[PDB]
């Protein structure tokens, strides 16, 4: 029953490089995780010069 | 102990297709060709060495014999499969009709069932082949088309599925198996008997064997034992008998349906050819012993049998079997010649011979007498045999009046003689026994017309050569028997049947007889050289003949060139000019003796025959004097050509004389060059004889000079008006000039650059004006074919010149100019072979072949140094037949068309192997022609080809063709292969096959070669389905998908036992099917993966880590590959499996072969440069003119791994042979490095597959491998990765060719699995190790952001900058890491900034310069720095990064867009800034003055600045004001904020716009502004305490704060009314916003 669905859902186009999207996605989660350590490393600066003075 | 089941496989094996009966007709083809991958190979090796196959080719009755085996059959058919019922049927049907044994029907109905494809395909086109093959054709012109009364293939496929048809074609296989049985013991038995020398090793032992064992023939005694084999002869002539009853009545049990007139014919047909095939076999077993006597009682039987059937003439009466009349009339009349043996009967006569039965005697009296008087002309050599031994005996007994005596006396021959001297003189006059005798060895000759084969020819020669020996003395030099003697050494043959090739000695015998023997020596040979000149046939012809049969003769290598040196006699005619130069001896009144009174200068150093010589008049003269008629009959030539008539000389050459002349000339060249390159002859013998010609000539013009001349005199006029015979003197001199080619290419092509046959710049060409609709019979067919050959030769001397002196005369523009214009001359012949009214189809087919092969070798050489040599002539035809106009593109497409369809509509015969070895090599050459050139029209670029029209639809004749024979298997299949890779970059197939023609194409494909499993075979067929499956043939593949799945899996189950040669193609096949076609592939792959699996398993965990070291050192690419298809193969189902969330498992049984891949898969450490440098090095101080690179292929083909794959080894054996030392001595040489490089090469390129394969592989294995548990696994994939990376990135020495995509996905892996490996937060505190190194990989390249370089470096800053990530998340404290991260980040850094800066001061810049930034804030948030921020700090002031930050940043503003490097400049000073050092380094540098008299600051002032406002420019300058300034102003504030606190409060004073608007709005990061502006208030406040000039005035409403913020502060559903974040929101954003909200509420309370 499961290959009748996975044909059902089957994209007509080239199946051998599906994992190039996968690689471009895992880019695109490099530059996600750079965002967020970057944001947080200085938010978290500023967080302790904060309760430094406080 | 001797069973079936070798010779006949399982019931359910047979009907399944698992294995294929080794039938008659596969055997009998394997035997005849000799093929030794067919015969050597295991299935019909085992067949061949069977003794059961043994016993019934010993008694071949048994094969068809009729005898009670109900139990057999019943036992071999029950209990197996549905189906059985039909066949069980057919069979008994069978044998009751034709009353064979039960056995015998059974297998011919499993034949004909495996044969089912074979005889649908070959069956006549249907309505839509025939619209196809028209439409190929095309309307503007004789195509011979087949009758449109042919019904529509689906009418024609429910008739074949009927019962009728299936019982005619079990008919049609009974008779074509009884045929192929007989035709392949004939070839069994002349492969033990007169195999050629040099034969294979595997072949020869196959041959021992089957001596050894089926005949007790051991060669390994003195003299084998040949009982078992003389046994043959009375076995197969009772078979004769029987095959002569059969043809004379038809099977009684069966019923008239079945006897039609085709049946009839098939069944004549088929008894014939057995009898002729039992008789072959028969004379090879009496020819074994050449000098003993037959018994005498055999020969009783067999005459007794002739006067019965008159010699099988009863048979051969009918006019449609006259095919196999006259061969089997010249084998028969053959064997009785050879029973009789005369030469040994009348030695012994006068010295059991059958001399002493006078039963015998009568028995062969009668048949001879009954043979004559009924009138037929095929008896009349074994009469006058006869004749002549009854004249003999009757001598013998007249001497003893003064057991055959009983004879005589019976016959009433002892008193007269008249009775024998009318069959003699009947026999001998007209010399109809001569011409028959003539026309018996044409067809048993070597020539390509004959019926058997040569060896059978020799020998049969040999007893009519006998024949005329005894015959010689009693009847005197005439016409008639010379030449029939001519005709039988001879056999018709010409120049081009001249070679070297080495035939088994015997042989050679009717050739060597001639000097062995001394009847012949002496009545003939010696005669013919006496009579030369004045009779220039007998001496011409022998010579010319003997010079091509002592090739290989080392002993009698002399004889031809003596007698033309050293000649004793010479006769001519007399002139009465030269009757005062003589006077007679008086001796005797008869002999007519005289002697020469004068010096006779023939042709009046000249030639002239001295004063006093002895001569006779005969009747003409002969004089006795040695001389050299080389000379003579060179200068006889010269005469003739010149046209210079001499009174006082001898008479000239006649055109016959002219062309004969030419003719032998030409050969005895060939012949002498030909043993001259032999090992050991003398190298110098052609120029010898070419100088012996030009001997007592004019001064500097030679023979080659005389040849020329001839040509040029005889060309002046067109070639219509000129007559046959000069018509053939002109092909004697294209002959000629063939043969010199090979000595002295330089005169030949000096002559050629200036030859009016040749088209010109000058003249159009004689040759391109004789086109058109004239006959081309043999006068003008043996001028096109010669002139054809010389061309092609003349091609290959031109592709074979890598560079006193053979090429003289001569330079490129010359080769180049003859070779187009031969091209032109070629392309012609091609075009007018359509109209051309030829002799006989197999002149067409010889012509055909050459001139495409010609063609052919012209688009190979195509495909570059020495290239222009002939690229031109290559251009003409590769622009000829890829775009020519519609009418050019139909007439130079009709050849081919017609070649397939004389190729499949031709019957298939036993006999005749000449003919179809050339009609199957103009089949290769065309299929093969049309393959090159659709690949030269797909690599060079141009899309629109007729061609490709033409082959789809003619695609109805290439799926037919392998059906006629098997053959044309691999070419047909390697044509379509590229007919539709061509397409490929959609045309439809089945539209053209047809449903049925497509089904039973796609059945025959099925079973690759499955009788014998041959490598070549396998793997064309195997890489066609792969191509098939890759050039989008989507109908085709999914029809013939539906047991070829079962087929390459069970291939698949044993690959150790199975070559790697044929796994590699075979699982290339496999993943085209899965990554193309992957859900109908998926099922199946289920369906056989336990199996599968474990073999992929074995074959990946074989690591053979040192591939070199290993006995297989030199099959480490095959080796390479396969793992690498392996790992593309198991990667695509594991990413199906990771989307299909059932990995978890499957995955970590999968990650424990992976070994191989971990040592050497990413990285491709084994190249050895140093051996290609060396190569170089070689080749380039040994040839000047030619380098390394000059052989690289140009991917013209499909460039294919194996023995030759980056250089063109198979241009090179032809090219670097002409100098000596190339090959060397014990496989030593240049040749053996040229295999060896490209071989590392070879693998080297399957080392690059690999890396993209694995590429591929690890990802979605690492990915499913996100689960917590199971963390070594994982913890060993990134360690290896990085292993990997670090020994590859540096001491890579590769080429710069195919590296460029090396570095870049190195990185990219690299950087991808460390970054998801981050986000699992798994990874080891200590990445110090690898970090060193990154770093000096980035100091490794020469140019930093470089033009060509600069997505290396980008891809390598962003490792770097992640490996900085997850170095920082470590305890290093509760070699130092902290010295090591301190100076890479300084000298990175400092040295990328500043440059950068550089460049753009006037995109990729401004993100690499972000990307910089990221990096200097990762570094600096290591917890090892905080301590030694005095470093950071110092090294920061060494380079002024701070001043050029402040510059660039108001890099250009206009005066009372948007400022992105502002941007980015300070953000980048804010992480310089984050720790209060390098914060109070920018508060004492007055950074605030400088960026508030910068005008980014006066874009900040403007009141459109907005969060998220209508322009790009308005919202980076909230952003930008945002970031560098209120988060900075906390940051320089922390170090000595009470100094500070007057700049801070200005700069805030300056700008009181933004600090209105933002809260006004507030009553998303707005939040962190307000949060900022907030504390900074609240600080400086406080601090305004002391001095009142510092913060004059706070000027902040932070009043209306309290409320705001506090009226967001308890709405869950009224807070994310107005959020909106630029990064992604994802367990909410709201949990981080709403805490800033509470930090900042408290404070200000």
């Amino acid at each position: 029953v499961d290959v009748d669905t996975y044909l059902s859902n089957l994209q007509t186009k080239t199946t051998l490089s599906m994992i190039a999207d996968g690689l471009e996605r895992s880019a695109r989660d490099f530059d996600a995780f750079l965002e967020e350590n970057v944001t947080l490393e200085w938010e978290a600066q500023r967080k302790r010069i904060y309760q430094h003075f406080g | 102990t001797l069973t079936d089941r070798t010779y006949l496989p399982p019931l359910e094996d047979c009907l399944t297709g698992r294995t294929v009966i080794l039938s008659w007709r596969l055997v009998a083809s394997a035997l005849e060709d000799a093929d030794l991958a067919r015969l050597t190979s295991p299935a019909l090796s085992t067949f061949l060495r069977d003794g059961f196959v043994h016993e019934l080719l010993k008694h071949p009755a048994r094969v068809f014999e009729p005898k009670d085996l109900k139990q057999e059959f019943e036992t071999k058919t029950s209990s197996i499969a549905p189906g059985v019922d039909t066949i069980k049927k057919d069979a008994l049907w069978l044998a009751d009709a034709v009353a064979i044994n039960q056995v015998a029907a059974l297998r011919i109905v499993l034949i004909e069932y495996q044969t089912r494809a074979h005889s649908h395909l070959v069956l006549p086109l249907s309505t839509q082949d025939v619209a196809n093959i028209q439409e190929a054709a095309g309307v503007g012109d004789l195509s011979l088309l087949n009758p449109a009364s042919a019904v529509d293939a689906e009418t024609m496929w429910c008739d074949f599925e009927t019962e009728a048809r299936r019982r005619e074609r079990i008919l049609a296989t009974y008779l074509s198996e009884r045929r192929s049985f007989t035709a392949a013991v004939d070839a069994l038995v002349t492969f033990l008997l007169h195999s050629a020398p040099g034969q294979h090793k595997d072949l020869d032992s196959l041959r021992r064997a089957l001596l050894k064992d089926a005949f007790a023939f051991d060669e390994d005694l003195d003299v084998p034992d040949r009982s078992k084999l003389l046994t043959m002869a009375p076995t197969y002539m009772n078979l004769v008998e029987d095959c002569i009853a059969r043809a004379q009545a038809l099977p009684a049990k069966l019923g008239e349906s079945f006897k039609t007139e085709a049946f009839e014919l098939d069944w004549l047909r088929t008894a014939i050819t057995e009898a002729v095939h039992s008789l072959s076999i028969a004379f090879q077993a009496l020819d074994l012993d050449t000098p003993y006597f037959a018994p005498h009682e055999l020969l009783s039987e067999w005459f007794e049998l002739m006067n019965s059937s008159l010699f099988l003439e009863s048979i051969l009466g009918f006019e449609v079997v006259a095919d196999l009349a006259m061969p089997a009339r010249s084998l028969v009349s053959a064997i009785c010649l050879k029973m009789l043996n005369i030469d040994r009967t009348i030695q012994f006569l006068h010295d059991e011979p059958y001399l002493l039965s006078s039963q015998t005697l009568n028995k062969i009296h009668t048949a001879v007498t009954n043979a004559v008087n009924s009138g037929v002309a095929a008896s009349l050599p074994v009469a006058f045999a006869w004749s002549l031994i009854v004249h003999q005996m009757h001598l013998g007994y007249q001497e003893r009046a003064e057991p055959y005596d009983d004879f005589l006396r019976e016959q009433r021959l002892d008193n007269d003689i008249a009775p024998v001297e009318q069959i003699a003189m009947l026999a001998t006059s007209r010399g109809q026994v001569y011409q028959v005798m003539s026309e018996m060895a044409l067809c048993l000759g070597t020539t390509h017309e004959a019926a058997f084969r040569p060896a059978v020819g020799a020998r049969a020669r040999l007893v009519f050569q006998d024949l005329l020996k005894r015959s010689a003395y009693l009847i005197p030099y005439q016409d008639e028997p010379v030449f029939s003697l001519l005709a039988i050494l001879a056999t018709g043959r010409q120049y081009w049947d001249v070679t070297d090739a080495l035939s088994a000695s015997s042989l050679n015998q009717v050739y060597t007889d001639m000097l062995d023997d001394e009847t012949l020596f002496t009545q003939f040979t010696m005669q013919a050289i006496n009579r030369f000149p004045y009779e220039f046939n007998p001496f011409s012809v022998l010579c010319r003949v003997l010079a091509a049969a002592l090739i290989t003769n080392k002993d009698k290598a002399d004889v031809v060139t003596g007698w033309l040196w050293r000649t004793p006699t010479l006769t001519v005619d007399w002139n009465p000019a030269w009757d005062r130069s003589y006077e007679l001896c008086f001796e005797d009144e008869n002999t007519n003796s005289f002697r020469l009174t004068r010096d006779v200068d023939l042709f009046g150093e000249r030639f002239i025959i001295p004063e006093g010589t002895l001569g006779r008049f005969v009747t003409t003269a002969r004089l006795e004097f040695e001389h050299s008629a080389l000379a003579l009959l060179g200068k006889r030539l010269e005469v003739k050509a010149a046209e210079e008539i001499c009174d006082s000389g001898m008479a000239p050459l006649d055109v016959d004389e002219q062309a004969e002349a030419v003719a032998m000339l030409a050969t005895v060249l060939r012949a002498e060059s030909l043993k001259s390159t032999a090992k050991g002859g003398d190298p110098e013998a052609p120029l010898k004889f070419l100088k012996e010609a030009s001997r007592l000539l004019p001064h500097n013009k030679d023979i080659l000079t005389v040849i020329s001349d001839t040509i040029d005199g005889l060309v002046e006029k067109e070639l219509l008006e000129l007559d046959g015979p000069q018509i053939a003197v002109l092909a004697s001199c294209l002959q000629f000039l063939h043969a010199a080619l090979a000595v002295c290419p330089g005169r030949v092509w000096a002559y050629m650059s200036r030859c009016a046959l040749i088209a010109g710049d000058a003249r159009p060409g004689r040759l391109s004006r004789i086109t058109g609709s004239l006959d081309m019979y043999a006068e003008r067919f043996d001028l096109l074919s010669s002139a054809v050959k010389l061309f092609a030769a003349l091609i290959d001397s031109a592709a074979c010149s890598a560079v006193e002196n053979p090429w003289l005369g001569t330079s490129e523009k010359i080769l180049s100019r003859v070779a187009l214009a031969i091209a032109q001359a070629a392309l012609d012949v091609y075009e007018s072979t359509t109209t051309w009214r030829f002799r006989s189809e197999l002149d067409r087919s010889i012509l055909v072949r050459d001139v495409v092969g010609l063609m052919h070798k012209l688009v190979v050489h195509a495909h570059s140094h020495l290239t222009s040599t002939l690229s031109p002539a290559a251009a003409h035809i590769i622009s000829s037949f890829l775009t020519p106009p519609p009418s050019a593109s139909s007439l130079r497409f009709q050849p081919l068309l017609g070649t397939l369809l004389v190729a499949l509509i031709t019957p298939r015969a036993t006999l005749y192997p000449g003919q179809s070895r050339i009609l199957a090599e103009r089949v290769t050459s065309v299929l093969a022609f049309c393959t090159s050139l659709l690949r030269a029209a797909d690599f060079l670029g141009q899309t629109h080809i007729p061609l490709q029209t033409h082959l789809f639809q003619s695609a109805c004749l290439l799926a037919r063709l392998p059906a006629a024979n098997a053959v044309y298997r691999a070419p047909v299949l390697e044509l379509l292969r590229a007919l539709v890779e061509v397409a490929g970059r959609p045309p439809s197939l089945l539209g053209y096959l047809g449903s049925h023609a497509a089904r039973s194409f796609i059945s025959l494909v099925e079973g690759i070669d499955k009788p014998f499993g041959r490598v070549e075979h396998a793997v064309v067929t195997w890489r066609f389905f792969a191509a098939v499956i890759r050039n989008r043939q989507q109908w085709m593949a999914g029809c013939l998908l539906t047991s070829v799945l079962a087929a390459a899996m069970e291939r698949l189950r044993e690959v150790k036992s199975l070559d790697v040669q044929e796994a590699v193609a075979v699982m290339d096949f496999v993943v085209s099917a899965q990554n193309y076609w992957p859900w109908t592939i998926f099922a199946v792959r289920k369906e056989k993966e336990v199996v599968d699996a474990l073999r992929g398993y074995v074959r990946g965990l074989k690591a053979p880590g040192m591939v070199m070291k290993t006995d297989g050192a030199a099959a480490a690419a095959f080796q390479a590959r396969i793992a690498a298809y392996v790992a593309e193969t198991f990667a695509m189902q594991l990413y199906h499996m990771r989307q299909m969330r059932q990995a978890e498992k499957f995955a970590g049984e999968l990650v424990a072969d992976l070994d191989y891949f971990l040592r050497e898969g990413v990285m491709v450490w084994g190249y050895n440069a140093s051996l290609h440098g060396n190569f170089a090095r070689n080749f380039a101080k040994r040839f000047p003119g030619v380098e390394v690179d000059d052989f690289k292929r140009t991917m013209w083909l499909p460039r294919e791994l194996g023995k030759g794959y980056y250089y063109a080894l198979e241009v090179a054996e032809q090219m670097l042979g002409f100098d000596a030392g190339w090959g060397g001595v014990k496989q030593s040489g240049f040749r053996k490095e040229m295999e060896t490089a490209n071989l590392n090469l070879s693998l080297v390129e399957a080392q690059v597959s690999l890396f993209h394969a694995w590429e591929y592989l690890l990802l979605e294995l690492t990915l499913s491998l996100l689960p917590k548990k199971e963390n070594a696994a994982f913890a060993r994939q990134v360690l290896q990765v990085v292993e990997q990376c670090l020994e590859a990135n540096q001491r890579s020495q590769p080429p710069e060719n195919i590296f460029v995509v090396l570095g870049h996905a190195r990185a990219g892996l690299a950087l991808t699995l460390l970054q998801r490996l981050a986000d699992a937060n798994q990874l080891p505190r200590d990445v110090t190790h690898l970090l060193a190194l990154v770093s000096s990989a980035i100091h490794a390249v020469e140019n930093p952001f470089g033009a060509n370089d600069l997505p290396y470096f980008r891809t390598l800053l962003k490792i770097l900058f992640v490996v900085l990530r997850a170095a920082k998340q470590g305890t290093a404290k509760p070699v130092a890491i902290t010295q090591q991260v301190l100076t890479i980040l300084d000298r990175v850094v400092a040295r990328c900034f500043r440059a950068l800066a550089a460049l753009v001061h006037e995109t990729t810049a401004p993100e690499d310069l972000a990307l910089i930034t990221a990096i200097l804030q990762a570094c600096l948030s290591v917890p090892g720095i905080e301590q030694c921020q005095v470093q950071v700090l110092n090294i920061m002031a060494a380079h002024d990064v701070f001043q050029v930050a402040v510059a660039l940043f108001s890099w250009a503003d206009r005066l009372l867009g948007d400022p992105v490097y502002g941007e980015l400049a300070l953000l980048f000073l804010l992480e310089l800034s984050a720790l209060p050092a390098l914060a109070e380094h920018l508060a004492c540098d007055g950074l605030l003055g400088h960026l508030a008299a910068a005008r980014l600051a006066g874009y900040m002032r403007r009141t459109n600045v907005g969060p998220f406002a209508e322009n790009a420019g308005a919202a980076r300058c909230y952003a930008i004001w945002a970031k560098c300034l209120l988060p900075l102003l906390l940051n320089i504030l922390a170090a000595l904020g009470s100094t500070v606190a007057p700049e801070v409060a200005w700069v805030l004073n300056q700008f009181p716009n933004l600090l209105q608007s933002s809260v006004e709005r507030i009553e998303l990061l707005e939040i962190s502004e307000i949060h900022s502006l907030a504390l900074l208030t609240r600080v400086l406040a406080a601090c305004r305490a002391q001095n009142a000039r510092d913060v004059p005035e706070v000027t902040w409403d932070g009043a209306k704060v309290l409320e705001c913020v506090e009226y967001w502060l308890r709405g869950r559903k009224v807070l994310r009314e107005r959020l909106v974040p630029l990064g992604p929101r994802e367990n909410r954003l709201e949990e981080k916003a709403v805490g800033l909200l509470v930090g900042v509420r408290e404070v200000l309370e």
